[PDB]
């Protein structure tokens, strides 16, 4: 109903911005920025669960499926909410991962993090060029959690769909709250709905560094236990090519 | 099969 709306509780379960504690005294080297950005990227996924939990709906589904999107979506939701962040704090001209852990063009600068933070940038990018709305933002990254599946299906896949179609219709509603007519609104869904489809391709590329760095520990950068063991499990699934994106637009 | 997040999950 709308007391209270689905977008007010969106609003309220959203986590507080957390703190890297990144010590700038000396200058910066990759493997200690990398190891401090996967650690606060541990907590962070920790809030995601939190948040999941929270979720309208999210508990209806088998566990096991919680599970699996949550494996499969972690970097979706971690680089779009970085990508607004950096939207607020500085217009995409620089990667806020927290307010004491901002990316500007010299630490991009450093080996292996330039290909990656441009990447990230993109996204904060789009944020600009379609000034997305915090509720345009908050449906959007819902369905990022809900974007990634198993080529085999879910345990739970009626309640899956229901839970979609009804992100998808909040979508729809924090759109249509920008007073455009229906043909404004519908042109407004289908950038949005793109914009959520390419973020497959933009994220995917994170993960393969991800996983390389995981895996052969170039330059031994460290790794929080949230973190391995989730990468352990998804790493494998998304090898042998058993993981698909749920697309709005035939690719 | 993740422990932390299985925790984290069953309350
Ligand atoms: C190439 C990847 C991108 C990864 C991510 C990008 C998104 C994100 C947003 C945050 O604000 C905090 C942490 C993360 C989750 C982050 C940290 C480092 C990464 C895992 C990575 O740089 C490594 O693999 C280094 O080892």
């Amino acid at each position: 109903g709308e007391f209270p709306t689905l977008i007010s509780l969106l609003e309220v379960i959203e986590p507080e911005v957390l703190y890297s504690g990144y010590d700038s005294t000396l200058p910066d080297t990759s493997t200690r920025l990398m190891s401090t950005l996967n650690r606060l990227g541990g907590r962070q996924v920790v809030s995601a669960v939190k948040w999941a939990k929270a979720l309208p709906g999210f508990r209806n589904l088998h566990l096991d499926d919680q599970m699996t999107l949550l494996q499969y979506s972690w970097m979706s939701l971690m680089a779009f909410s970085l990508g607004w962040r950096s939207y607020k704090q500085s217009n995409g001209n620089m990667l806020c991962f927290a307010p004491d852990l901002v990316i500007n063009e010299e630490r991009m600068q450093l080996p292996y993090m330039y290909d990656q933070c441009q990447q990230m940038l993109k996204i904060s990018s789009e944020f600009v060029r379609l000034q997305v709305s915090y509720d345009e933002y908050l449906c959007m990254k819902v369905l990022l959690l809900l974007s990634t599946v198993p080529k085999d299906g879910l345990k739970s896949q009626a309640v899956f769909d229901e839970i979609r179609m009804t992100y998808i219709k909040e979508l729809g509603k924090a759109i249509v709250k920008r007073e455009g007519n229906s043909s404004q609104n519908w042109q407004r869904f289908y950038q949005l709905t793109k914009l959520l489809d390419s973020m497959h391709e933009m994220v995917g590329g994170l993960l393969q560094f991800c996983f390389y760095t995981f895996v052969n520990k170039s330059l031994s950068v460290e790794f929080p236990e949230m973190l391995a063991e989730i990468i352990s499990n998804q790493l494998p699934k998304f090898k042998a090519g058993s993981v698909k994106p749920l697309l709005f637009h035939q690719k | 099969r993740p422990a932390i997040l299985y925790a984290l999950l069953s309350s």
